RNA sequence: AAACUUUCAACAACGGAUCUCUUGGUUCUCGCAUCGAUGAAGAACGCAGCGAAAUGCGAUACGUAAUGUGAAUUGCAGAAUUCCGUGAAUCAUCGAAUCUUUGAACGCACAUUGCGCCCCUUGGUAUUCCAGGGGGCAUGCCUGUUUGAGCGUCAUUU
RNA sequence: CGUGGAGGUCAGUGACGAAGCCUAGACCGUAAGGUCGGGUCGAACGGCCUCUAGUGCAGAUCUUGGUGGUAGUAGCAAAUAUUCAAAUGAGAACUUUGAAGACUGAAGUGGGGAAAGGUUCCACGUCAACAGCAGUUGGACGUGGGUUAGUCGAUCCUAAGA
RNA sequence: GUCGAAUUUGGGUAUAGGGGCGAAAGACUAAUCGAACCAUCUAGUAGCUGGUUCCUGCCGAAGUUUCCCUCAGGAUAGCAG
RNA sequence: AUAUUGGCGAGAGACCGAUAGCGAACAAGUACAGUGAUGGAAAGAUGAAAAGAACUUUGAAAAGAGAGUGAAAAAGUACGUGAAAUUGUUGAAAGGGAAGGGCAUUUGAUCAGACA
RNA sequence: UUGACCUCAAAUCAGGUAGGAGUACCCGCUGAACUUAAGCAUAUCAAUAAGCGGAGGAAAAGAAACCAACCGGGAUUGC
């Protein structure tokens, strides 16, 4: 459990938080799973998830599918992927929400940064 | 696009000044635009780059003033530290460390000594 | 307003005493806080021990007489025949009372060989830098009790 | 009326600009809760006390 | 007649605008405003209107200054500007 | 016998109980000491490509500078050069600025966007009139500076 | 007996349907109540030993909200008054135009102002609500346009007074 | 009724609550007047009026004694568990 | 060492659960009232996702009827569940100046259990 | 004639300070009545509410013109 005075197992307070977190913050909730190639390609668990990635649902009805990251939304806590959409009735496609958690990352988008957040991590990055 | 602070900085006061009109004259033609098209984003930039310009012309003028002033009692009242008007007034180290000639000889006699129980 | 075979209480609830209530619920909070205080406090203080010596005094009027009490300070003229002055005294953790008088010889004595043995069981650190780390003993009270 | 100070006409203006419908865009965005405006007002129905 | 014909003749402020508050309630003949009080040097305000000091507290407003004083205090007062590390 | 009234049921009304929710409230505890003439608190009016409000801001106006992050914002449009970068952002931080008309509110007034004075400057053929630009002039009190007043009063002239 | 919550426990019930709600269907209890079926529903909930209380409603001219009978009822009756046609329109007793009949009778139902309103002005669009019948009309609704001063007011002066 | 004046009336201004104003009615003082309105003291006090929420089981009254500025109430004894 | 229904920052509860809890869980000290001092509400919940109903047909329109979406429209921006008073329809039954109730049985409807 | 002195002035004289806000807690002033007494004035409510002046992170108090009467104690604050 938590030891520390300042945690808070508070579930109201958590909720606020969530809910009320700056763009900033939502950045790295909105973390993804590398795949099982990609992380022990690059010694690291997850990332948060950026624009031009690469990823596969695992979850969900969308699962198996795959295909680069159109927008993180970040305003409605989901990423849309470009390539898994709604065909509407009026057959408009219209843009299926994703959770980041139920993706997995199968190509980065590496920057000097992007690496460098890698190396922040302590992992290797072929 | 849109004017960039680090860049204002190199150029000159009057090199800026002349910024700011070609700036102003800018502006002023896009307001003329705006009222047939039905959307001006553009201008959202450029009233920007003249406010960024404008705090460049103000930050060296200040730094200029701030430093012809540096050192020494008497400065303008807006470079003056801000602080609270409380701290403001409170006395200063110096007059608050001041000690009584009689009590300095007390405190150097007869300081807190160090000491321990044990032995 | 008056009935049965009852006491006579006395309440005195007539004034707005519900604006005066104390609950003390920061009793278990201010314990904390004062072993706290004391802990942050032993630490400033150095070696030095957290408490003053303080010499035996019999205790005042008919009721309490039988017993000796711990009292303030230590009484210019004890402080003298232990031989060191009120001034220095101060700085060494013993407290000195320029108001506390001699009139019995037994309890001047026992304060006279109170400081004795507190002098002779303390050890202070030279002026200079160098500070031989020594360990505080947190009391004087409990190292020389009454 | 018909001959007013100048802070009574100020105020006078700021109320007209108040006396739109809500935008319909502000309808479509994402939490968007705000649906009509509540607080329009109408000369023969609520008077402004200056 | 004291009704609804005699209400007929209110055409008359009693209050204008304060300047201070802006609240309608300057009182033009007496030259003074029934709620902040002003011209005085000092605002009206009483302690059995506790609505009344709840309404026009600090904090109902903009504290344009007032603020930020907290933040500023938390910095120890920071005279100066940010320099660098990277990025 | 219907209709009508009444009772029960089903389905549909009206209405919003109930159940289940909770970025709110309440109460306790711990830590801390920071408003204002360096113009506070409060007020008015403004400010967005498309806003009435709420929130934010001040003609540099949902912001300018700086610092950290490292690609968004997103209702629509938008820019496109902002994506291995002095660089996205309704981001975080905030140390530099701007900060209308006001307000203890201070040139005088104020149911008035009313009315003076001084200084520098620019234009109108201008020390004197008009106009534009900038900078100023409240009150009590303290220390000091300077110009003074009084047979209150000392001396010094010839 | 029954409610909210708390300690323990039955490794209790449940998205293969918890809770709730409905049911002149069933069963247990003298009763407070408990139990089941069916329907509806959608995310939680119960048994037992104990703890605890903001713990059980028919009333209080009780509080707030909702709803009846009254009842398609009282009524929509002051200010003399309307009528024919055409145009428009899904739709015309009620809008527009033409015609007729009247009225206010310059102490006006005329032409302007002060106070007060504050955009009601004007145009175009236009009928969900509103104008206690109607509506194509409007002081409504939507979207725009409009208020130009050396001489008209303010501003200056003084009045009671402040 | 009166209608050329103790006339009517706009605007400005003064008078404020045990106070004002009153050609005097306790009238008028913002639908408020034999003491305006607003908030607070205040959940004012009430021997008085109204209400007081589940079941079953057992027991089961009093309107009388004495004292009380007591007589619509208390204390006291009695009856009751 | 002591105080603290204010302020800044934190951790909590055998607390309240939208008529409760602060008046305010919402553009709440707002809308609104009052000359003014002051007074001061109501108002949370579609769904995992707007997928917020293309298209056809009736209509002047609003809408209806199809269709479509959806796990479900027995979720349609009147939107979770959707009680009660009270209302429409349908079915059943009774009714000579109320209705309702107790014991009992006829008749109709309905139903449990128990035989083996 | 000139130069001091005392006291009193004036400057948009050089530099400063005060106001207002908040006010839970703190230092003062001022100050009720409802209420209780089964009535009521002294009393009570209460050295309370409202009103006024002034501070701080705490305020105030504090090194005894103290307590005591003892074999005496020994600033203040608080439990
Ligand atoms: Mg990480
Ligand atoms: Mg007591
Ligand atoms: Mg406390
Ligand atoms: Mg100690
Ligand atoms: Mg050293
Ligand atoms: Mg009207
Ligand atoms: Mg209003
Ligand atoms: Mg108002
Ligand atoms: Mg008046
Ligand atoms: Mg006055
Ligand atoms: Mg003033
Ligand atoms: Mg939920
Ligand atoms: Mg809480
Ligand atoms: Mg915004
Ligand atoms: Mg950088
Ligand atoms: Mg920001
Ligand atoms: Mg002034
Ligand atoms: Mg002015
Ligand atoms: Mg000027
Ligand atoms: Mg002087
Ligand atoms: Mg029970
Ligand atoms: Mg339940
Ligand atoms: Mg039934
Ligand atoms: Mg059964
Ligand atoms: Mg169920
Ligand atoms: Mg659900
Ligand atoms: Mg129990
Ligand atoms: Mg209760
Ligand atoms: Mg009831
Ligand atoms: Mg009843
Ligand atoms: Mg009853
Ligand atoms: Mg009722
Ligand atoms: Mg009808
Ligand atoms: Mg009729
Ligand atoms: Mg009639
Ligand atoms: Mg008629
Ligand atoms: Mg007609
Ligand atoms: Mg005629
Ligand atoms: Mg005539
Ligand atoms: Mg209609
Ligand atoms: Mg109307
Ligand atoms: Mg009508
Ligand atoms: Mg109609
Ligand atoms: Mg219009
Ligand atoms: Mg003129
Ligand atoms: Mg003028
Ligand atoms: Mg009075
Ligand atoms: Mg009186
Ligand atoms: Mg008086
Ligand atoms: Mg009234
Ligand atoms: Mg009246
Ligand atoms: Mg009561
Ligand atoms: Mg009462
Ligand atoms: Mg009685
Ligand atoms: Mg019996
Ligand atoms: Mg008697
Ligand atoms: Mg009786
Ligand atoms: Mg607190
Ligand atoms: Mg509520
Ligand atoms: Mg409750
Ligand atoms: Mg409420
Ligand atoms: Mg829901
Ligand atoms: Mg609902
Ligand atoms: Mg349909
Ligand atoms: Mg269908
Ligand atoms: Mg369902
Ligand atoms: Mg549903
Ligand atoms: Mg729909
Ligand atoms: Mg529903
Ligand atoms: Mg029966
Ligand atoms: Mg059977
Ligand atoms: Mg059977
Ligand atoms: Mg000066
Ligand atoms: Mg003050
Ligand atoms: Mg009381
Ligand atoms: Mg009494
Ligand atoms: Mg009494
Ligand atoms: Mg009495
Ligand atoms: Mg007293
Ligand atoms: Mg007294
Ligand atoms: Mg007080
Ligand atoms: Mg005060
Ligand atoms: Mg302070
Ligand atoms: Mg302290
Ligand atoms: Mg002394
Ligand atoms: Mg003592
Ligand atoms: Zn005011």
């Amino acid at each position: 459990a938590k030891q520390s005075l300042d945690v808070s197992s508070d579930r109201r307070k958590a909720r606020k938080a969530y809910f009320t977190a700056p763009s900033s913050q939502r950045r790295v909730l909105l973390s993804a799973p590398l795949s099982k190639e990609l992380r022990a390609q690059y010694g690291i668990k997850a990332l948060p998830i950026r624009r031009d990635d690469e990823v596969l649902v695992v979850r969900g009805s969308k699962k198996g599918q795959e295909g680069k990251i159109s927008s993180v939304y970040r305003l409605k806590f989901a990423v849309q992927v470009d390539k898994v959409t709604k065909e509407k009735v009026n057959g408009a496609s219209v843009p299926i929400n994703l959770h980041p958690s139920k993706l997995v990352i199968t190509k980065l988008h590496l920057d000097k940064d992007r690496k460098a957040l890698i190396q922040r991590k302590g992992g290797k990055l072929e | 696009a849109g004017v960039k602070a680090y860049e204002l900085r190199t150029k000159s006061k009057e090199q800026l000044a002349s910024q700011l009109v070609d700036l102003k004259k800018e502006l002023a033609e896009l307001k003329v635009q705006k009222l047939s098209r039905p959307s001006l984003p553009k201008i959202k930039t450029v009233r920007k780059s003249i406010a960024c310009v404008l705090t460049v012309i103000n930050e060296q003028q200040r730094e200029a003033v701030r430093q012809l002033y540096k050192g020494k009692k008497y400065q303008p009242k807006d470079l003056r530290a801000k602080k609270t008007r409380a701290l403001r007034r409170a006395l200063t180290k110096f007059e608050a460390s001041q000690v009584t000639e009689k009590q300095r000889k007390k405190q150097i006699a007869f300081p807190q000594r160090k000491y321990a129980i044990k032995a | 307003a008056i009935s049965k075979n009852l006491p006579i209480l006395k309440n005195h609830f007539r004034k707005h005493w519900q604006e005066r209530v104390k609950v003390h619920f920061d009793q278990a909070g201010k314990k904390v806080s004062r072993r706290n205080a004391r802990a942050t406090r032993a630490a400033k203080i150095a070696p030095r021990p957290l408490d003053l010596l303080r010499p035996v005094v019999r205790a005042p009027t008919v009721k309490y007489n039988r017993k000796v009490r711990a009292g303030r300070g230590f009484t210019l003229a004890e402080v003298k025949a232990a031989g060191l002055t009120a001034a220095y005294a101060r700085t060494i953790g013993i407290a000195v009372d320029h108001r506390r008088q001699n009139r019995n010889q037994e309890i001047f004595d026992a304060n006279v060989q109170r400081l004795k043995e507190y002098q002779s069981k303390i050890i202070v650190f030279p002026r200079n830098g160098k500070a031989p780390e020594a360990e505080q003993v947190l009391s004087a009270a409990a190292t020389f009790p009454i | 009326a018909a001959q007013k100070s100048f802070r009574i006409k100020q105020k006078m203006a700021k109320a007209k600009k108040q006396n739109r419908p809500l935008p319909q865009w502000i309808r479509l965005r994402t939490n968007n809760t705000i649906r009509y405006n509540a607080k329009r007002r109408n000369w023969r129905r609520t008077k402004m006390n200056i | 007649g004291k009704g609804t014909p005699s209400f007929g003749k209110r055409h008359n402020k009693s209050h204008t605008l304060c300047n201070r508050c802006g609240r309608r309630s300057f009182h033009v003949q007496k030259k003074t405003c029934s709620s902040c009080g002003y011209p005085a040097a000092k605002t009206r305000s009483y302690n059995w209107g506790a609505k009344a000091k709840r309404r026009h507290t600090t904090g109902t407003g903009r504290m344009r200054y007032l603020k930020h004083v907290s933040r500023r205090f938390k910095n120890g007062f920071q005279t100066g500007s940010a320099s660098k590390a990277s990025a």
